[PDB]
RNA sequence: CCAUCUGUGGGAUUAUGACUGAACGCCUCUAAGUCAGAAUCCCGCCCAGGCGGAACGAUACGGCAGCGCCGCGGAGCCUCGGUUGGCCUCGGAUAGCCGGUCCCCGCCGGGGGUCCGGUGCGGAGUGCCCUUCGUCCUGGGAAACGGGGCGCGGCCGGAAAGGCGGCCGCCCCCUCGCCCGUCACGCACCGCACGUUCGUGGGGAACCUGGCGCUAAACCAUUCGUAGACGACCUGCUUC
RNA sequence: CGUCGCUUUUUGAUCCUUCGAUGUCGGCUCUUCCUAUCAUUGUGAAGCAGAAUUCGCCAAGCGUUGGAUUGUUCACCCACU
RNA sequence: AGAACUGGCGCUGCGGGAUGAACCGAACGCCGGGUUAAGGCGCCCGAUGCCGACGCUCAUCAGACCCCAGAAAAGGUGUU
């Protein structure tokens, strides 16, 4: 149906290249919490080449021309857009299957979220080399919604403690509930053939 | 009752970079992502099933809006679990990204 | 080159006990407690043995700019051990020509309000890093004392006084006026 | 190449779309942000500029050469009938900006408000808010109306207030109330919201909102000047007399290789009727108008401490193209955006 | 934190490659990423395997620094590495993982029926532990 | 400017000067980690508001007509796509996970000792349904909650885009909603495709068909002149 | 004394495009861009006491005029800055 | 600007060089299956989604593939 990729710990182009391949193959991919996407190289280097992007402005009127987006949901969405054939109708239809959300909205906060170990910083960056966060390089360029997102992030996660608190309570029960067995005739085939 | 076929999406046609060849398709059969494990699917009949607004069946008692384009799996394509299939028409290019239907029929297992 | 490991040790005396949460270091001692995270530096820390209290920092394979930082770890830990038993005391003195520099302490040993620097009417309020203490010295002219546990907060505080007192648009080889650091010692002496 | 003599740009590109505004009443683009340690208060207020006079005041500026002398200064006067609070709007912040949470309007809304909800009041059956007024009295809609202040109090972080002008008290021939939506920037969201439920369908005077010598910002729409050319819209130097086909034109409107007319060049179009916010307009006097009929009518405006006459700020002959001021007024040092008889939002 | 090292005598498991799934005993490290290994009792002889292939276990052997095949063999079966590898929970997981892959179609029926059978018993009994816990807190 | 009025602050930082500090047993602004930092940069203020989204109001009688809302079956028209769902900790990576006695936070949460596991088995290489052909006869094991609901009545949780969910009381009802076994049956269509779902989907047009309710407003025309090339825009038009 | 580059705001060398035609000097008017920085902001160095200057650095945000002669670009002079 | 030798373009499509007269492969009747050359194989874009091997390198202007489309002398207790 729809796959949900949590975006923290991921590199920008390593994640957006895989997402752009899946979206051409018919799937519907939703990249969620794209404030914490990383990008390799230190912060000042990634900050300079984004400011070099901002002055890519057409001279005669900048209203027509390059639309420099500032939220990191649209920083990511534009990176996917350059890895899709978007001037064709095959790639117009591709970018409609991608819905990228900054933060985690309530249709997608109670789903289970997936990661891509191809694009993780821990996997792919050597640990002694520097990386920049997509959140605060969005903050330094005109994205004015960092504080009101990170307030809603810690409101989301405190409610996400109280669910996981009572979910590990329930599996402490059904593992104490299976202490009193009375069913070992059914353990016989599973232990013999991988429980 | 249940699904007697394996899921596969239609990726495109056999192509270089500029020109493409329409007579052979290539498929991403699901769950196989290597060239060593694709040997099961060779020779399998596969189908693209779709809808129209006129009516046709072969046994089905009354013609419905469902119709099909048959074909079969020819060989493997690259190291990464892809598969090329030769149909009997060409795929309409409307089907890029949509699924096809890979059966189990000409089986040696 | 990718060498087989190096290792510095740090002996700890009895009045201070290092516990480690991970690469974080927790140093409790006589005159307080202070902590640093070293979660950016990619090394294993190991305190070994009761009753002797030796810390063993060692880095597996590593290269020459990664081998440079194993000595950097243990010399931040040795300043956390010195600063929690002895403390840090950076005495500093005011150097002045014609104009006496008038330095007062406004908020409880935290803010320093410097006026009459070289005849200027603009006061200079320098707010310090939390953990240091201001003091006009005794039995000595024009001396200021800073006391604290952490060397990077005292010495940064000692630099904000000296940097605010900067002579501008002048020959700075004459006009040698400013409040410069003069001694690097401890709160408790001789331990 | 290289003009041989540098000039600066003619006109500012900060006001580029020299367009008719999409509004007649000035929109507040930004209310002042609050710290909730303050007492609870409104921030803006609607007014009507009536005309201008001038003043004599003993100026006090130590250091200056004007000090302890009398100066004349041009003032405008802005007639302010009191606002009547009608609605309460909540706003919850999203990562897509502020979003309206919900609105609750007054029990019985006035007639000058309901005229604003119609482009043809004469062809109307005046059926607006007939089903909505009943839920204040019907108990089933009322016990959820009290829920939708408790949902308001829990979730939305800034609340505002819908008020309007009492257009019966003006000499204007309009009678539609100007319905504004202004922010209460006081304390916490409980105190901010029970200060607005307390005062639905009640009046708010201007001295409860503003004060004497409390410098504010004036927002309005300018004097519309019509479709004028380059030499009036942008103040470009006229061409010399010998010019064929026209004097009052901008001569070179670009180079060859950008091969397109740039946005930063001057050309003809609509001058005036633009939305502007003036800044730092000091209030000189909050006059109040025409009290009770026992002391048959105290006119008594414009009556300074040194005058002691029975004067009133409506001048001898009435304000030109406005009418005659009978309500409270604000007088402001300096020029103010607008024509006479024009709505303008005074704002902190 | 780094509780198992490479060492002369460290028993490594082999994950992939031409010897995937058989133990080796590390004999000598040669250079930085290649180790000389062998398993004499587990059918893999003396050669140089990469460290990225091998999986370190917690078994050590006291044989000399790069001895012959005999002396490694005597250290292997005195300490009884092949039977102590049977009584570990990590070889029970590779045993269980290959029992599930050779699980036939008829056994996949017999697994299915007894799997839904024991989940009825737990779900009706974990309901009874819910049914008692609310009865603790109602007084 | 030939009269008068107004012109607005924050951030990360450059240059640079430093702090701690190794490499190189000293030293060192740098290598890891920090500090100050500007007519620059970016935002705020200000100007416009997207084939960008909200909240709310009123929602067509008259003389027949007419329109929403719920409960309905009955057909044909078009667009086609899918063939079971996972109902969620934060995160670390030279480290983490589970269970836990004690002393602190309005009968729940913070810490540490201890016991666990760990190429993760309290493992989305996984998990619960399930590969359910149905029914009858007929015995065991398991289970004393019944499970679907057009039910009726209740509460209270989820505002970041809540349109979702949970608990409870009465109820026509089931006592076959599981596993093993005994028994015999239903399209056994005579080897063969698009079968099997989501789905009594999405959009539209009409009718026989139950109740609940509803009775407006835009544009022109006229007027105004805070507005105007023309459109647009701002207004008025009550039998006082 | 050498010697290594850069730039295409000079002049040439070239003759690829244009001969069924690309309106050809200068001034006026107006816009935007570059830095190889005159001034202004922050700095570093002097054979920097102050004052005045010079040499560098981040730096193109913002400014860089009024005239007499000359068709002049250029030049030169007066005056302000 | 002007010669020598050979091949090309002009008269010539096609695969690769993003793009292209002349470069690198290769020359062409209309098709089906197989294989390759030059060139490639993150995603546009067919093919490394190999548990590829070994090192070198951090740039506040990194680097990145014949012709071919940007740099020298000099210098660095930057690392090897
Ligand atoms: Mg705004
Ligand atoms: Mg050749």
């Amino acid at each position: 149906q729809v796959l949900v990729l949590d975006g923290r710990g991921h590199l920008l182009g390593r994640l957006a290249a895989i997402v752009a391949k899946q979206v051409l193959l018919g799937r519907k991919v939703v990249v969620v919490r794209c404030e914490g996407i990383n990008i390799s190289g230190n912060f000042y280097r990634n900050k300079l080449k984004y400011l070099a992007f901002l002055r890519k402005r057409m001279n005669t009127n900048p209203s027509r021309g390059p639309y420099h987006f500032r939220a990191p949901s649209r920083i990511f969405w534009r990176t996917v857009r350059g890895m899709l054939p978007h001037k064709t109708k095959r790639g117009q239809a591709a970018l409609d299957r991608l819905k990228v959300f900054d933060g985690i909205p309530p249709p997608y906060d109670k789903k289970k979220r997936m990661v891509v170990p191809a694009a993780l910083k821990v996997v792919r960056l050597k640990p002694t080399r520097k990386f920049a966060y997509l959140g605060r390089l969005a903050h330094e360029v005109g994205w004015k919604y960092q504080a009101v997102t990170a307030t809603l992030e810690e409101k989301r996660k405190e409610k996400a403690k109280i669910h996981y608190r009572k979910k590990k309570q329930l599996m402490r029960l059904r593992k104490q509930a299976e202490k009193n067995v009375e069913k070992k005739i059914d353990k016989y085939t599973e232990v013999l053939k991988t429980h | 009752s249940g699904r007697l076929w394996s899921k596969a999406i239609f990726a495109g046609y056999k192509r270089g970079l500029r020109n493409q060849r329409e007579h052979t398709a290539l498929l991403k059969i699901e769950g196989v992502y290597a060239r060593d494990e694709t040997e099961f699917y060779l020779g399998k009949r596969c189908a693209y099933v779709y809808k129209a607004k006129n009516n046709t069946v072969t046994p089905g008692g009354k013609p419905n809006k469902t119709r099909v384009i048959w074909g079969k799996v020819t060989r493997a394509h690259g190291n990464s679990g892809m598969v090329r299939a030769k149909f009997r028409s060409n795929l309409p290019a409307k089907a890029i990204g949509h699924r096809i239907r890979v059966m189990l029929y000409p089986s040696r297992i | 080159m990718k060498t087989i490991l190096s290792n510095q040790t740090v002996d700890i005396p009895e009045n201070v006990d290092i516990t480690l949460k991970g690469r974080t270091v927790i140093v409790k001692g006589p005159r307080g407690t202070l902590r640093r995270d070293f979660n950016h530096i990619n090394v294993e820390l190991s305190l070994l043995g009761k009753k002797k209290k030796r810390l063993r920092v060692d880095k597996w394979w590593g290269n020459r700019k990664e081998l440079a930082t194993v000595r950097t770890i243990c010399s931040h830990v040795q300043n956390m051990i010195k600063g929690v038993t002895l403390g840090f005391r950076y005495k500093m003195r005011s150097v002045y020509a014609h104009f006496p520099i008038n330095v007062v302490i406004q908020e409880n040993g935290s803010l320093v309000e410097i006026r009459n620097f070289l005849g200027e009417k603009y006061i200079r309020r320098v707010r310090m890093r939390p953990g240091v203490a201001c003091s006009v010295s005794q039995a000595q002219k024009d001396e200021l004392i800073l006391e604290g546990n952490d060397i990077e907060l005292v010495s940064n505080s000692a630099a904000l006084i000296q940097q605010a007192t900067t002579v501008k648009n002048k020959d700075i080889r004459k006009f040698l006026d400013g409040i410069y650091v003069s001694e690097k010692g401890t709160v408790q002496q001789a331990d | 190449s290289h003009r041989k003599f540098s000039a600066p740009r003619h006109g500012s590109l900060g006001f580029l779309p020299r367009k008719r505004s999409s509004r007649h009443r000035g929109k507040v683009k930004s209310f002042p942000k609050d710290d909730p340690s303050k007492p609870v208060h409104l921030t803006a207020f609607l007014g009507y500029k009536a005309g201008m006079t001038h003043i004599v005041r003993e100026v006090d500026r130590p250091g200056s050469k004007v000090n302890k002398k009398e100066v004349v200064e041009a003032v405008t006067i802005v007639e302010t009938p009191p606002m009547v609070v009608v609605g309460i709007v909540g706003y919850v912040e999203t990562p897509r900006g502020l979003r309206t949470f919900k609105t609750v309007f007054a029990e019985h809304i006035s007639d000058e408000c309901k005229r604003r909800f119609y482009k043809n009041w004469h062809k109307s059956k005046k059926k607006a808010f007939t089903k909505y007024c009943k839920k204040w009295q019907d108990e089933d809609g009322k016990k959820q109306l009290e829920k939708d202040f408790s949902s308001m109090k829990k979730y939305c972080q800034v609340i505002r207030v819908i008020a309007h002008t009492q257009m019966r008290l003006l000499p204007l021939r309009q009678k539609k109330a100007h319905l504004m939506e202004i922010q209460v920037n006081g304390g916490t969201v409980a105190e901010k919201l029970d200060w607005a439920r307390e005062r639905l369908e009640q009046q708010v005077p201007v001295n409860q909102v503003f004060g004497q010598d409390e410098m504010i910002d004036v927002i309005g729409v300018t004097k519309g000047k019509g479709y004028k050319g380059v030499t009036s819209r942008w103040h470009t130097k006229k061409l010399p007399r010998k010019t064929h086909r026209g004097l009052r034109k901008v001569a070179c409107i670009g180079a060859w290789h950008p091969a397109r007319v740039a946005f930063s060049v001057a050309r003809a179009g609509q001058k005036g009727y633009h939305h502007r916010t003036e800044i730092n307009k000091k209030i000189y006097k909050i006059g109040q108008g025409y009290l009770i009929k026992d002391g048959k009518l105290i006119k008594n405006n414009a009556s300074t401490d040194y005058d002691l006459s029975d004067k009133s700020i409506n001048p001898l002959g009435g304000f030109v193209h406005y009418g005659e001021v009978t309500n409270d007024f604000v007088m402001l040092k300096g020029c103010v955006v607008g024509t006479k008889k024009r709505v303008l939002t005074l704002r902190k | 934190v780094f509780r198992r090292f490479v060492e002369v005598g460290r028993v490594a498991y082999v994950s992939f490659g031409p010897h995937a799934g058989k133990l080796v005993a590390i004999v000598d490290v040669i250079d930085q990423n290649r180790a000389l290994v062998d398993g004499p009792c587990t059918q893999v002889r003396r050669q140089a395997m990469p460290f990225k292939c091998m999986q370190l276990t917690d078994f050590i052997l006291k044989f000399p620094h790069s001895a012959h095949q005999k002396y490694v063999r005597q250290a292997w079966q005195k300490a009884d590495i092949n039977t102590k590898w049977a009584a570990t929970r990590w070889a029970k997981k590779i045993e269980a993982r290959e029992r599930k892959a050779k699980m036939t179609d008829f056994d996949r029926f017999k697994v299915m029926k007894a799997k839904k059978m024991r989940n009825r018993i737990i779900k009706n009994e974990v309901k009874k532990l819910q049914k008692a816990a609310l009865l603790k807190a109602s007084p």
